[PDB]
RNA sequence: AUCGAAUCGCCACCUACAAGACUGGAGCUUGCUCCCUCGAAGGCGCCAAGUAUAUUCAUGAUCACAAGACA
């Protein structure tokens, strides 16, 4: 289910000079602004954002409205928020855009030769699975046609054209 | 727009393959109709091959009956003296759609006119369209984020059957067996799409070490 | 300080440093990375010999504004470069009226020049990687925002 | 005549037994430019002013981004009716075609969205491009 | 067969569907907790059929429609 704006809660902020950084949200004002902080960023210190501008979180620490920074800073600490978010997908998918964003020409070398040896190497697993299980489109036809094209070959005229033509060859 | 025996004999003494221009297919299904045309409109004059299907699931706000009656006074404008000459009120939701694009185009000039032939309008999906690719949308026409929800808001093939339209039913049961057809054709293959999956899942422990660690750092293992 | 006048004096960029190694965004050789060897004296056009067993790239002067100088640099210092002249690349008058044609003492440049630079590449840690890298061609893809990238 | 299935079926078998699921790859030549389209010329309601041009390249939403393109070259690509003089017409005779080229720079960027103005050299581009690919190297470099 | 042309991303993994007051799954406490594949990638393609032991590239001489283009 989707995550309320609460005190407490962890946000993203989506857009703007604080982009994908993360704060707590502290204290409500109204419909539509918060107060958000965070201690352990740089440039997260209590600012007011708009409820537009953020994606609330899964996690909600245990504190009061319109805290203090000491008790947000032993909440947070106590609650290993940030260590819970570091682990996710969407945490890490949000450093690795910022990996690309600043990745040189070299680097972006590096990722391409490593996608294509992990698609060269998918395209050898697959073709050693579809010989046995046929599930390709070459395969399944080939699979199909070989049990007409075996009676079909098994007949002695067929014989005479394979040797003759062959033998011709 | 069957090719001449001319051009047949010519593409045959060049021996050219297969050609097919670059074109964007768009699904009009819950688009908002003034800002879906507005996009496509200005897209046609920067020079790209447009084709839209299901046009009848294109959206207006407003109620039905008020959407409906804004059309009949469109359609009781006509040439008194000479009703042929006159404005004609196309009943087709693809017609419509055409219409509105139309109209946001300077149709009087032959660019206009090279920007409007450029576009293609189908209701439903035809089969000659369902295989060429991955469909679009327009994210700034999008119902679910121009409307609000609360506002009641007409489907365009609703609104067309009452006045004039006389292939809903047509187009609503060939979209009712193109869907069976596709969720079927969709049901099959899933052993080829998991397959893919699994083998790309195993070429991380067969593929170099430091390839792996490459895939990690940019979010991609 | 230094004289506009005398060969020394140079205007170009920090980025197209010797043994940089720069994209090529025009002419024949247009994609291929190659690597800078010198510029030519009197502010004159940089020297790539970006090796071309690698990529086929020979010991050609190119313009700084057709390259890229990307920031993935070799260490060249082991690279003489000094038989690299502005008379290397001069040529005879033409009075008035199949393997390509290379002058022998061209064909020794390239080949000193060469082997010196593939061994300074392969003693790089990364010499391998940067090999593959000097193979590599660059091209513009449908999605791509060159205007966006380090390089 | 014996039918040609019977051909056709050990060729089909053989193939079919020796399909391997290679993959397209795109070693031709590398594209060196930013593709674009002309939108038209600097124009208000009173009319336009053809001697600079508005260009819109893919990828480029942004002022900032229309700001790195500001010197870059720019061409547009046609064909005429008859082969006529190109660079190199003697050097390399297989240059010689209808296609032609006709040169610009880009010299500021137009509006927010990241359309640029550009200038043709001496003369301006024809209407007949509107609507039609450009395109914009990436020389010259400031990198 | 005139005909030299402008176009410059391929796919038999996107090329099925629907919902944005909410579709990964549970619990009751109904906005929180727990489980999971952890909810922010359609797959490839960008120069060794693959990440290595490699390998012909020039004199097309420094930009010029890529001098080619069946991926
Ligand atoms: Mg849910
Ligand atoms: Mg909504
Ligand atoms: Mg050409
Ligand atoms: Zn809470």
């Amino acid at each position: 289910k989707s995550h309320y704006i609460c005190a407490g809660r962890l946000v993203r902020i989506l857009r703007g000079p604080r982009q994908d950084r993360v704060g707590v949200i502290v204290d409500i004002v109204d419909a539509n602004r918060v107060l958000v902080e965070n201690p352990e960023d740089a440039k997260m210190w209590r600012h007011v954002q708009n409820l537009k501008n953020v994606e609330p979180l899964k996690y909600c620490v245990s504190v009061s409205r319109n805290c203090s920074a000491k008790a947000l800073k032993d909440a947070l600490a106590s609650s290993k928020a940030l260590e819970k978010y570091a682990k996710t997908r969407t945490a890490a998918r949000v450093e690795a855009k910022k990996a690309c964003a600043v990745s040189t020409d070299f680097e972006r070398y590096q990722l391409r030769v490593a996608r294509r040896s992990r698609a060269h190497w998918a395209r050898k697993v697959f073709d050693e699975k579809d010989a046995k299980t046929p599930v390709s489109w070459h395969k399944v036809a080939l699979k199909k046609m070989l049990k007409k094209a075996a009676k079909m070959d098994s007949t002695e005229g067929a014989k005479r054209r394979m040797q003759k033509a062959i033998a011709a060859r | 727009a069957f090719p001449s025996r001319k051009d047949a004999f010519r593409a045959q003494r060049k021996g050219a393959k297969k050609h097919r221009p670059e074109i964007i297919v768009i699904d009009l299904k819950d688009h908002v109709l003034g800002r879906a045309a507005a996009v496509v409109a200005k897209q046609l004059l920067l020079g790209k091959k447009i084709t839209v299907v299901r046009c009848e699931q294109l959206n207006i706000a407003g109620t039905e009956i008020r959407n409906k009656i804004k059309y009949l006074q469109y359609l009781r404008k006509r040439k008194l003296t000479n009703p042929t000459k006159g404005p004609f009120h196309h009943r087709a939701p693809s017609d419509v759609f055409v219409r509105t694009v139309r109209s946001m185009l300077p149709r009087y000039t032959k660019r206009g006119m090279k920007a409007l032939n450029s576009l293609v309008a189908y209701e439903g999906i035809p089969p000659n369209v369902v295989r060429t690719g991955g469909r679009v949308v327009i994210p700034r026409a999008q119902r679910h984020v121009c409307y609000r929800s609360e506002r009641p808001y007409t489907v365009l093939g609703n609104m067309c059957k009452h006045v004039g339209w006389k292939y809903s039913d047509v187009v609503a049961n060939l979209e009712k067996a193109r869907v069976e057809k596709a969720s079927r054709h969709h049901e099959k293959q899933a052993k080829l799409r998991d397959a893919w999956k699994s083998a790309r899942k195993e070429a991380l422990a067969k593929m170099p070490k430091h390839n792996v660690e490459v895939l990690k750092k940019f979010g991609y293992a | 300080k230094v004289s506009r006048k005398s060969p020394e004096y140079t205007t170009l960029r920090k980025s197209c440093a010797p043994g940089a190694i720069a994209i090529i965004l025009a002419g024949r050789f247009r994609g291929r990375r190659a690597v800078i060897l010198k510029q030519l004296p009197h502010n004159g056009p940089l020297v790539v010999s970006g090796p071309m067993k690698y990529n086929g790239v020979p010991i050609r002067r190119i313009d700084s504004r057709y390259v890229i100088a990307t920031s993935t640099t070799v260490d060249i210092s082991s690279v003489d470069t000094a038989p690299i002249t502005a008379e290397v690349f001069q040529r005879p008058k033409a009075e008035k009226p199949k393997k390509t044609l290379v002058s022998d003492a061209r064909a020794q440049l390239q080949k000193k020049i060469d082997a010196a630079l593939i061994a300074a590449i392969k003693k790089d840690a990364q010499g391998k990687e940067k090999a593959g890298y000097l193979r590599s061609v660059f091209t513009v893809k449908p999605g791509d925002a060159p205007h966006r990238w380090n390089w | 005549t014996t039918s040609k299935v019977h051909s056709q079926r050990s060729k089909k078998l053989h193939q079919l037994s020796a399909k391997t699921s290679r993959v397209n790859r795109n070693r031709k030549a590398p594209r060196l430019y930013m593709k674009g389209t002309l939108a038209g010329y600097t124009r208000g309601l009173h009319g336009q002013t053809k001697q600079t041009a508005l260009v819109r390249v893919e990828n480029v939403n942004t002022r900032e981004d229309a700001t790195w393109y500001v010197g870059k070259r720019v061409c547009y690509v046609y064909h005429g009716k008859k082969v006529k003089r190109c660079v190199r017409w003697s050097k390399a005779p297989a240059r010689r075609s209808t296609t032609r080229a006709l040169w610009g720079r880009v010299t500021r960027p137009h509006g927010n969205a990241g359309m640029m103005r550009v200038k043709f050299n001496g003369a301006s581009v024809p209407a007949s491009a509107i609507g039609r690919r450009i395109r914009v190297y990436l020389y010259p470099s400031q990198i």
